[PDB]
């Protein structure tokens, strides 16, 4: 049997439009690669079975509303008709009495000559893949980008950009809201430990995908302010001079709460008329949680190794382990 | 110089992106008499971590693109690191440092004239230094391909690691070194050595 | 309908931008700006800023106002 | 020609009850996942 | 929000709202033209000096044209 997305040959790989498939719990992920012939044939089958001369296929097309307007799939009528032909062919292949594959829950993204971005959202990661040939200027980018090395020629050939999906951001907001709400009469250290548990569970899952995500940083700053005000409204006084940052982030052995900081960063701010159009550079910084002191509180993201920097290292150390194991079998010694 | 080093380090740790740490370093308005030491704190704090992260690269690229003095500071600290401090470091520390300077060379914020100081022979190469050159060209290959890296190496001269005039033995040593790395950038030295042997 | 294009002189475009029959025009052009006689006698019309020069007279003057309206519709909205 | 290997494909208002309504079922499928 | 950058309000974000700028950022044709010019010149001359009648000027002009033609092959 093959490993995951591996093939026995190139000829079996190109023999069919459905190149890659994977299924999560209930989310399928189908990567297709059409020629010029088969795509327009499927598109004309769709347009003969669902005609629309009014060109309202862009109306109701689910498109990734988190990315900027040049970043997500542009509503090019050829590619929108191709994508709806694709989802129509996939919707035809399963009866509704088995599962309700509707257009509403479906995100279709068509990399073509007009849409240089291949979008998806797997496991909470909004990923936008963009090649090195489809960028005008190759710019070294943030920690939240992934260098996609081609396993043929050993060269970084695409940049996958990460964001945290809006569903998972709302789930984290609801989790911090549950931390506030279950803390009716709860000790301050247990509120701090709940904040540390949910914060570590946020930043050790979505590790580098939080740099390029604005609403998650906004809800982090708001939520850590909620946790500090949960501590301070247990004391019926929320004055900033009365409560330094040294009373929260001081660890639990020294007597403080041992809260972990993720909101003394500067939030990247940019032009919110332009930021919903293009990939704006980080041109301004809004202050996250200013205290009157100049306490540079260290943040947890600097002490967590990001995923690309874990996975390249994982391939390195498992190559080293498989080589040491092959040698220890050749040396006939137990490793 | 402990509390200023602490201040630079906590600037580098109370940030989120490399852009933000670059902003927090540049807001400190540090004169020229400490910029090399700040770049050394950035180096020696990149090497603390287990693996190399892109944060320090993004940081250093914004620092270089801000002002000419930071670019001269990174020139001087790359020369300082290779000519002095590779004897200190573990192989892990050299993984981080080699991919750091490879990500800075591959996006041409450091010149190829900054790799001009490396002359690799039997007597001038540390073994740690050879592993560092391996990590540099590993990051350079994985960033730039073989073709664009050939074109960048043929933009200016590197007489040390590419002895075009050279000797009949140092060419063979550089050939065996760059094939122990596994580059495939070898055929010019091959033609030169086949000229020299006859 | 092969037609060339030349730039206007700076002094001539300045004098024309202040919006300043045919024998007076020909004498002023020939004794002011240094014009050819064939270029001065053979002019259809002036829209402001830009002139139209000629280089079978029945076929020319048969669609005189049609050529000039096409010239107007061309120079109003360029290529 | 590429879709003829499978087993399915194209080649082969208002009611007064609020709990039984269309909107309430859309609601409960929206908010129980 | 100065320059359209900042917040709607400092209230709501629970931040300070201290937005600060980032320090990190043809020959035949020619001949024809010449001929035309010559003709024009001739006409002008006629106008200047004794040519109220058309036949004369036309005749002279014609002759000039012929000459030009002869000159250009």
């Amino acid at each position: 049997p093959n490993e995951f997305m591996q093939f026995k040959s190139k000829e079996v790989e190109k023999a069919h439009p459905i190149r890659l498939y994977t299924r999560y719990l209930d989310r399928i992920y189908m990567l297709f690669h059409f020629e010029e012939d088969e795509g327009e044939e499927l598109t004309d089958e769709y347009l003969a079975e669902n005609p629309d001369p009014n060109f309202e296929n862009s109306i109701g097309y689910n498109n990734r509303k988190c990315w900027p307007k040049d970043s997500r799939m542009r509503l090019i009528r050829q590619d929108v008709n191709l994508g709806r032909a694709v989802f129509w062919e996939i919707q035809s292949r399963v009866p509704t009495s088995l599962t309700s594959i509707k257009w509403e829950n479906a995100f279709v993204s068509v990399y073509s000559k007009n849409n240089p971005n291949l979008l998806f959202s797997m496991c909470g990661f909004e990923v936008r893949i963009l090649p090195r040939q489809r960028m005008e200027e190759v710019v070294s980018n943030d920690e939240g980008v992934w260098d996609l090395v081609d396993e043929r020629t050993k060269q970084r050939t695409a940049k996958a950009y990460l964001k945290v999906s809006e569903e998972e951001i709302k789930k984290f907001d609801s989790r911090i809201r549950g931390i506030l709400m279950a803390s009716g009469s709860t000790t301050f250290t247990k509120v701090a430990a709940k904040w540390n548990t949910s914060l570590i569970s946020l930043f050790t899952y979505f590790r580098e995908a939080i740099v390029a995500t604005e609403p998650l940083l906004d809800i982090l700053v708001k939520g850590e302010t909620r946790i500090q005000n949960r501590v301070k409204l247990g004391l019926n006084s929320k004055m900033p001079t009365r409560f330094p940052p040294a009373v929260f982030y001081t660890p639990k052995e020294l007597g403080g709460l041992g809260m972990i900081s993720a909101s003394h960063i500067l939030i990247p701010a940019s032009d919110l008329s332009w930021s919903k159009q293009t990939d704006t550079g980080i041109t301004h910084f809004r202050a996250g949680m200013t205290h009157e002191d100049e306490k540079l509180i260290p943040t947890i993201f600097r002490y967590i190794t990001t995923w690309e920097n874990e996975f390249l290292d994982s391939q390195r150390v498992w190559a080293e382990y498989a080589t040491k194991r092959q040698e220890a079998i050749q040396q006939n010694r137990r490793l | 110089d402990v509390e200023f080093k602490k201040k630079i380090y906590l600037v580098l740790k109370s940030s989120l992106s490399g852009d933000e740490a670059a902003h927090k370093l540049l807001k400190l308005k540090i004169a020229n008499n400490l910029k090399k030491s700040v770049v050394d704190i950035i180096i020696k704090s990149s090497l603390q971590e287990s693996t190399f992260s892109k944060f320090y690269s993004i940081l250093s690229e914004r620092m270089i693109t801000f002002h000419r003095s930071w670019q001269t500071a990174y020139n001087e600290t790359f020369e300082q690191n290779y000519t002095q401090d590779i004897e200190d470091y573990e192989t892990d520390q050299l993984r981080i440092l080699g991919k750091f300077w490879g990500h800075l060379i591959s996006y041409e914020f450091l010149p190829m004239d900054c790799l001009k100081i490396i002359k690799l022979t039997e007597e001038e190469s540390c073994p740690q230094g050879r592993i560092f050159i391996k990590f540099l060209f590993q990051e350079l290959v994985n960033e730039l391909g073989l073709d664009e890296l050939q074109l960048r190496l043929n933009s200016s001269k590197l007489d040390g690691m590419f002895p075009l005039e050279g000797d009949a033995e140092h060419i063979r040593y550089s050939i065996n070194f760059f094939t122990a790395i596994g580059l495939g950038l070898t055929e010019d030295m091959r033609s030169r050595l086949t000229i020299i042997q006859e | 309908i092969s037609v060339a294009a030349e730039p206007m002189d700076s002094k001539m475009i300045q004098d024309l931008s202040r919006n300043t029959n045919p024998r007076k025009l020909s004498k002023i052009l020939r004794t002011e700006y240094g014009w050819d006689s064939l270029a001065s006698r053979n002019v259809w019309s002036f829209y402001n800023g830009n002139v139209l020069i000629n280089d079978s007279p029945e076929l020319l003057s048969k669609y005189k106002e049609q050529i000039i309206q096409g010239f107007y519709w061309a120079v109003k909205e360029g290529p | 020609s590429w879709r003829k290997g499978t087993a399915f494909g194209r080649h082969k208002g208002y009611i007064n009850d609020m709990t039984k309504s269309e909107y309430h079922q859309e609601f409960l499928h929206k908010h129980v996942r | 929000s100065y320059n359209g950058i900042g917040l709607k309000s400092a209230k709501g974000s629970s931040t300070s709202g201290h937005v600060q700028r980032s320090l990190a950022s043809i020959e035949t044709h020619m001949e024809k033209r010449e001929i035309e010019v010559q003709v024009s010149e001739l006409r002008d001359r006629l106008e200047e000096e004794e040519t109220l009648s058309e036949e004369q000027i036309d005749k002279k002009c014609e002759a000039l044209r012929a000459k030009l033609t002869n000159e250009w092959q």
